[PDB]
């Protein structure tokens, strides 16, 4: 399937400009590295109006600027031959949605400061090798798929493996594959079985369940090996990952009332508009969670508009409930 | 580091167990391999989760917490005599090979008739030889205290048969005789030695 | 299919450059080369993730490695040393994302030229006492004084190779275990029914395949050039 891009334009802190998701295929026009989300979509951050050209857009869309559970994920992005201008294979790792490892020039490269300083150069040399074997193995699985779906040309193959440690200490793990951005194969480590929603995917399911020693191995890695890696990195990034920075709330009007919150970490946050003094469920925009560029984050909530009514902005970060009074007669 | 017995010895038809203890950074699996004398190692079993794995007469067990694994060989045959290599899969995917456990399968003799014989010939050679044959697994034959006299037991049978244990002694020396050749070897009752 | 590794034996004077082939019909990415020594597990010299890319393994001073195709993995030592005497194994498998078993090549014996000698083979006829006692007859073959150790012994009865009744040593011993330059010896036993032996029409033969120097190897020595040869000994049945 193809997903039309969502666009938002905003500044790093109130007066750097950010053009910031949810799109597929990866074809899109400083710029950050290509990133992947849990739903197989991609997201980019371009920082200094904004023009975005995509396959789901006939005319290019224009937007102007006018004013605690921890996880470890690993993504693979495959691109059927030829290159189409994009690297055919890209693998990227994430802990708490923080970029760490980045392979495409075939090198094992860190994306964080605490990643490289805590790891000896032998570590990167060993995994840059693994990745080359993984790149080639991914290409072969791609060709095999195109022959199974009986079509050629541009197609994307995606892999996501990861685990997460709950605040209480409970753990889960997952392995999923996606063809052209749609869920393809889903692995359940409890029953050691693959789930297929497609007649074509069912073929690979019968091949992948035919190998028990692979299935048994995948259970171990998620449950045991992954978590150990997770906790190793957390101790490494104890500085940046365990910090808490408070949001700075700004309110504005243009009818519509805007509520901005700048530079807060962790990304877990809740914002809603209030009227005497209840939360308004109507004529409201979510805004989502956006990257600031500092490693911090910012979001926004708007409401379109009797007399003497009090409109105020509720924000809970550290909880720590914050309220700002925006408007009244 | 990885540790397994250097050598083991059992009788044909019996059941043996080869232990393996390993300490690595992480654990990505454990492999058991069979390597015959002067041959390439071949795959036997593979284990990841804690538990047992049975394939035919062969069975493999693994405990991740303890870092322990044994290889259970039932109904031992003569072809089972080889080295059995244990190697786990580390954390990074490098593979760490430990020096295997050499298993020697002694044949099962139902009606043992141990004796030492004196061979004829060679006429193509100037050395004389002695044959110790038909002895059970309870019989031990070791090297000779003589330097000029060579003795070789532990002959490996080929792959029905006329199979029985045997040991060969030979030398150039004139003092050599089939009576004093196998002296100081562990010997049961009723086993024949020639006097002259 | 399978993995093919050539050669299986070689004798070198120190300083010689020689190469070892390894080939997969099996269409894998990964290729390994190993060096197995007595009392020690396998040690990896070099590994290749995919075609064109290789990396240093555990122990690779002597060895430089290249990857032609996906199918071929070459080993090489340009300058030979006595410390390089070992039993090499080539090996190709899917990536270790597992459990992905590793497939092994049939091996290559290497050692490491005046100390090179072919075996002396001799057979010894069964004892008369053994025949009238156990109603069986046992022949004994002795292959002695050969260096280096590369030998394949098989028994031959009336022109056809026999197996049942053959007890051969696993590997050869040394004739002067005190000395390090010592040659090797090997024994073998063929056993057959009393009647089968007492028949003079039966031809028994001991065959030792030796692997020595090659055709182009320089030989200025006065003695016979110790090349790859089959040295044998025969014995006729006796009534």
């Amino acid at each position: 399937i193809q997903r039309p891009p969502k666009i938002q334009v905003y500044s790093r802190h109130p007066p750097y400009l950010n053009c910031y998701y949810g799109f597929h295929p990866p074809q899109i026009e400083e710029q950050s590295d290509l990133s992947f989300s849990k739903d197989w979509s991609f997201y980019l951050l371009s920082h200094a109006s904004c023009r975005v050209k995509h396959v789901t857009l006939e005319q290019p869309r224009i937007v102007k600027w006018d004013r605690r559970t921890h996880s470890l994920r690993y993504f693979r992005l495959g691109i059927s031959e030829p290159g189409y201008g994009i690297p055919e294979f890209i693998s990227a790792g994430y802990v708490d949605s923080h970029p760490i490892t980045m392979y495409n020039s075939q090198l094992k490269e860190p994306r964080a400061l605490w990643m490289e300083e805590n790891l000896a150069p032998d570590h990167w040399e060993r995994y840059t090798q693994l990745l080359r074997g993984w790149q080639q193995a991914f290409k072969v699985e791609l060709k095999q798929l195109q022959h199974h779906y009986n079509h050629s040309g541009f197609h994307t193959y995606q892999r996501m493996i990861g685990c997460e440690l709950l605040e209480d200490g409970s753990i889960t793990g997952f392995l999923q594959y996606a063809y052209d951005g749609q869920d393809f194969l889903i692995f359940n480590k409890d029953t050691l079985s693959w789930m297929a929603m497609d007649n074509v995917a069912d073929i690979i399911r019968r091949v992948w369940e035919a190998n028990r020693h692979e299935l048994q191995y995948q259970k171990n890695w998620l449950e045991e090996e992954c978590i150990a890696w997770l906790k190793r990195f957390l101790e490494y990034g104890k500085d940046a990952l365990q910090r808490t920075e408070p949001p700075k709330v700004r309110v504005n009007h243009k009818t519509t009332l805007y509520c901005r919150a700048y530079g807060f970490y962790p990304p877990e946050i809740s914002i809603n508009w209030m009227k005497n003094g209840e939360e308004i469920f109507q004529d409201t925009d979510y805004g989502g969670i956006l990257p600031s560029g500092d490693g911090t984050y910012q979001t926004w909530v708007s409401v379109e508009l009797q007399n003497g009514d009090i409109y105020s902005c509720h924000v809970e970060h550290g909880g720590v409930h914050m309220v700002l009074q925006g408007f009244q007669e | 580091n990885i540790d397994q017995p250097t050598e083991m010895t059992a009788t044909e038809g019996a059941i043996v167990q080869i232990n393996c203890t390993y300490q690595t950074s992480g654990f990505n699996g454990l492999f058991w391999y069979q390597q015959h004398a002067g041959e390439a190692p071949t795959f036997l079993s593979y284990n990841v989760l804690d538990g047992l794995e049975e394939k035919g007469r062969f069975s493999s067990f693994l405990s991740r917490s303890k870092g322990y694994s044994y290889l259970l060989l039932k109904e031992l045959q003569m072809k089972d005599s080889a080295s059995y290599l244990c190697a786990p899969l580390d954390s990074n995917y490098q593979l760490i090979w430990g020096a295997g456990t050499k298993l020697i399968i002694k044949p099962n003799i139902q009606n043992p008739d141990p004796a030492v014989y004196q061979l004829r010939d060679s006429k193509s050679s100037d050395k004389s030889v002695c044959l110790f044959t038909d002895f059970d697994s309870q019989t031990n034959v070791s090297q000779s205290k003589d330097s000029d006299v060579y003795i070789t037991d532990k002959c490996v049978l080929d792959m029905m048969d006329f199979k029985s244990n045997s040991a060969v002694a030979w030398s150039n020396k004139s003092d050599f005789a089939c009576a004093n050749a196998f002296n100081n070897s562990i010997i049961p009752e009723d086993t024949f030695f020639p006097s002259p | 299919a399978g993995v093919t590794q050539t050669p299986k034996f070689r004798v070198l004077k120190t300083g010689q450059s020689m190469t070892l082939l390894c080939a997969q019909d099996m269409n894998h990415e990964y290729m390994y080369w190993y060096r197995q020594d007595p009392g020690m597990g396998l040690r990896l010299i070099h590994y290749s993730v995919g075609e064109g890319t290789t990396a240093k393994g555990e122990v690779p001073d002597g060895y430089n490695v290249s990857r032609l195709k996906k199918q071929n993995f070459l080993l090489g030592l340009e300058s030979a040393a006595p410390s390089q005497t070992s039993v090499y194994f080539c090996a190709s498998s899917y990536p270790p994302d597992g459990g992905n078993t590793i497939y092994f090549g049939e091996g290559s014996w290497l050692t490491v030229l005046k100390n090179v000698f072919p075996p002396e083979v001799a057979v010894f006829e069964p004892s008369e006492a053994e025949i009238s006692h156990t109603q069986k007859a046992t022949l004994v073959c002795l292959a002695t004084g050969f260096y280096p150790d590369h030998v394949e012994l098989s028994w031959w009865v009336n022109g056809k190779e026999v197996h049942s009744g053959v007890c051969t040593d696993p590997q050869p011993l040394k004739e002067q275990p005190a000395l390090n330059d010592s040659r090797y010896a090997l024994s073998s036993r063929l056993r057959v029914s009393a009647t089968f032996w007492q028949n003079p029409r039966n031809h028994f033969r001991c065959q030792v395949q030796f692997y020595g120097l090659s055709e182009n190897d320089e030989w200025t020595q006065d003695r016979a050039k110790p090349v790859t040869q089959i040295v044998s000994a025969e014995a006729w049945g006796r009534a």
